RNA sequence: GCACAAGGGAGCUUGACUGCGAGACCUACAAGUCGAGCAGGGACGAAAGUCGGGCUUAGUGAUCCGGUGGUUCCGCAUGGA
RNA sequence: GAUAUUGAAUGUUGGUACAGCUUGUACAGGAUAGGUAGGAGCCUUGGAAACCGGAGCGCCAGCUUCGGUGGAGGCAUCGGUGGGAUACUACCCUGGCUGUAUUGACCUUCUAACCCGCCGCCCUUAUCGGGCGGGGAGACAGUGUCAGGUGGGCAGUUUGACU
RNA sequence: AGGCCCAGGCGACUGUUUAGCAAAAACACAGGUCUCUGCGAAGCCGUAAGGCGAAGUAUAGGGGCUGACGCCUGCCCGGUG
RNA sequence: CGGGACCUAAGCCGAGGCCGAAAGGCGUAGGCGAUGGACAACAGGUUGAUAUUCCUGUACCACCUCCUCACCAUUUGAGCA
RNA sequence: AAGCAGAAGAUGCGGAGCCGCAGCGAAAGCGAGUCUGAAUAGGGCGCAUGAGUACGUGGUCGUAGACCCGAAACCAGGUGAUCUACCCAUGUCCAGGGUGAAGUUCAGGUAACACUGAAUGGAGGCCCGAACCCACGCACGUUGAAAAGUGCGGGGAUGAGGUGUGGGUAGGGGUGAAAUGCCAAUCGAACCUGGAGAUAGCUGGUUCUCUCCGAAAUAGCUUUAGGGCUAGCCUCAAGGUAAG
RNA sequence: GUGGAUCCUGAGUACGGCGGAACACGUGAAAUUCCGUCGGAAUCCGGGAGGACCAUCUCCCAAGGCUAAAUACUCCCUAGU
RNA sequence: GAGCUGUAAGCAAGCUUUGAUCCGGAGAUUUCCGAAUGGGGAAACCCACCACUCGUAAUGGAGUGGUAUCCAUAUCUGAAUUCAUAGGAUAUGAGAAGGCAGACCCGGGGAACUGAAACAUCUAAGUACCCGGAGGAAGAGAAAGCAAAUGCGAUUCCCUGAGUAGCGGCGAGCGAAACGGGAUCAGCCCAAACCAAGAGGCUUGCCUCUUGGGGUUGUAGGACACUCUGUACGGAGUUACAAA
């Protein structure tokens, strides 16, 4: 009555129960060839460096999302004209381009596939809010503007 | 007929009907053709049903 | 064996008793039978007295094993069980 | 038979644990109101009383459920001839019901243990045995305890004395 | 190197049986019938493995009963299986 | 000549193995095992004896080349098989 | 006492123990008294009325072969189908004389058949009858020639047959055309070795002498009635005394 | 030796149900120990025993392995009785 | 240190005071059967193979060694399958199979006669007997021990307790233990936390594989940390005490 699949497999239980499990099921199928189980402590602490391996790598992704926020706010403006023009139009493209890439400008690079702009953005010059949107588990802000020349 | 895993040996008894008499019985034990590792590779060892909960894998 | 009624009829009534018991009969033993009288408390009768179940002699039996009550007894170290 | 070997599901059903709602209706309050810690508060066009039906409950007195209509309100507590006592908020319960959460019986089916005096291949020249694949069987069977039956079929003995 | 003719009971016959008291009216047989058995068999010999049945396959095997052949083989399932 | 340097039957032993409190039981491969199959010597003589054994004649089977002839072929392969 | 010394001897040394000195009650306890009982009542027992202890001899009783003789039979462990019962495998034996079936052939005969007559053919748990296998008659045998045979008859004698050789089945069993038969001259459970010196109310036998006393065959019971235990009767010893 | 902030001190075991044996103890008021069959613990604030069981208290660390000598017995080699 | 050539005492031919015959230690040879073990086998026998050697013109044949099985350690190969494994080949193995003191004690099997005046719980008994094991002793043994106060400090055996405590158709019978007195008297280690070395599954990490240190106690001991003291001239050792 104590196991852990952590390969589930229809069982109520996913990762390997750590609690109350079925019994003489495992012993001929689940554990031969199958999901070995054992919850028996040496096996158990062992799995928890997994799930004890990727506490550690909780706490980067969490972090990672979370690094990275934090990181990119302070941001001096972003001076990327949009070549504004046709009597109080523009002629550049504002799209997904311009929003990211708008950081290498000297030097740190994102991805595109980040941004948070429903809409897509009006080809203005003013303040374009960019709502950096790198995990769902963090958001982050970032601007945008267009100047003449 | 023993197993290797465990010490498992047949003992006589006797059944100790009412009014015991009593009638001698001797007992076998449990025992399971399912296969068990010795030199590599099986087949093939008898197995105590005992030992084959948990423990050693078949 | 009994009309000095133990035989029949009524009144009051439960001695149809608790501890006993000097001494004998019965005699392989086990057992069986009678018992004056002492004390505890009573019944009847005014008292005297009588009552330790039936006129007498049969109507029943071990030990072991368990059941049920009464127990200022014991209860595998000490307290209870 | 149970159990241990001893599988996965489904179907039914049980057991519980949980969430929730409704129900608890004793002269009396004022009734035909579960109580208890709070609370002096209400609630009502985020449409109130009222009715009209659906709906359940029931002490068939009443309670409730909803909505129709309605159209501006209902209270109590309190004072009270009942053990409390209510605008109510909190809590947890009485009945009931629903899900949830798990299990164990059934319930089927499958299928990797197991099972093959089944087939091929190899060991290997070998109907033994075994590998190895295939196939059927299957959570049984077989065996392991444990229990009840049948059982001279096989044993141990008795079946008196006086006369 | 056969004594025969008859008449009845029993047993079809040949055969077999208690070596060392009884050879037969006994046993057995073919036949008849019932029952069980689907193969990893029913029955078994064995704790088991193995083997018999069987290099068989319900027109085949195991067991009970009855005894060639002829005429037949009636009734009863309450009780015991 | 009979048996063994040949074979196999009933049966037995039996590596590993299948089973069994132990001892052992069962059974492959293989082996054992004639009462069977295969297999070359026949006539007279001889002693107080033993003679299809010794002997006088004629033979027969199997195997081996210091040998004697005959036929062939050098992996296009004579032959042993 | 074991034991430590000491010719494996005694004697030592070791007081662990044992028994006695006063019990009663089931115990609690109390004590020359204790128990039963409300009981300074009664009664049971013990006191009052006082000898044991350790060895030696003997009478005996218990536990052990327990006084010797004797079972049939039980269990365990082994040995044997060289006789016999049957099975398996492989060989071998059956002088001769009769009966005549199926089938076949040739003729009769039919449309073809059936059928009919001769020839041919040789089957049979067939007939007669020797080897052989048996075992029904009688007699002789019975300290026999012999632990089953002989003499004269009899049955089967080509088969469910006789028989050789080798092998198999082992005793709470095998085998058995079955009778409780056979398994080494043994069979309702074979043979030997062990438990066993089995047991036994039943049987037989207890071997030197004298002296003194001297019974009983009844009762109560008893799975007892051909045993047994107490009482009746006997004997020895110590006391009471002179009870009879 | 000083310290007790952290880890160890013998797992399918120890025990319990069922079924037996062995402990003088015959399954009962009954241990304890060793077996089979199923369940199955704490682990130092821990555990076991102290003749059911519980609390207290008193002792001891099981589920690992070693151990001479005291003790028993002679087929036998010496000597003696 | 004088006779010897066994019983065997009579017979032939010989050995020895440059010392036999004899007694003892250490050896040698040691045919064949026999666990047997080159193969088979009916025990005292047959048939071989592989190398060396003798001999033969050659075959045949004769002597010397090896060749049973299982297990253990190794070294190469190799089936379905590719790896691999099973399997096979070869080498190294005073290994193991056996015998027996009819004895003694452990383990696993295990009755019945008998007693209970029968017989079924029990007795006989865990006795006889079978098997597995050993050793000169084995088993047991250093506390989950007894036990009930000023407590005793491993087992074994002997004397006691005692025929007591108890069990038991509570029948028949069975039968302790502690304490006390003696014999002989030694007590230690393996597992587990931790350190070091080698590897290897894996996600750095990490959790077990192996080899040595560390450490083996219960008014608890050790790992860990902190103190000293040591690595000797001390102690111990082949019988436990680690091994020799």
């Amino acid at each position: 009555m104590k196991v852990i699949f952590l390969q589930d497999v229809k069982g109520k239980g996913k990762k390997g129960e750590v609690k109350n499990v079925a019994d003489g099921y495992a012993h001929n199928f689940l554990i031969k060839k199958g999901l070995a189980v054992e919850a028996n402590a040496s096996n158990i602490s062992a799995l928890n460096g997994q799930k004890q391996k990727e506490k550690k790598e909780a706490i980067a992704e969490l972090e990672q999302a979370k690094s990275l926020k934090e990181t990119l706010e302070k941001l001096t403006v972003e001076l990327s004209a949009k070549s504004g023009e046709g009597g109080r139009l523009f002629g550049s493209v504002t799209s997904k381009q311009i929003t990211e890439q708008l950081q290498k400008d000297h030097n740190i690079k994102v991805d595109k596939r980040k941004l948070e702009l429903p809409d897509g953005i009006r080809a203005l010059g003013y303040t374009n809010v960019p709502v950096k949107l790198h995990p769902e588990v963090q958001a982050v802000l970032k601007v945008h503007v267009k100047e003449e020349a | 007929r023993k197993c290797v895993i465990t010490g498992k040996k047949t003992t006589a008894g006797n059944n100790r009907s009412h009014a015991m008499n009593a009638s001698k019985r001797t007992w076998g034990a449990n025992l399971q053709k399912v296969r068990i590792l010795v030199n590599g590779k099986p087949k093939k060892v008898y197995v105590s049903a005992r030992a084959l909960k948990s423990g050693k894998v078949e």
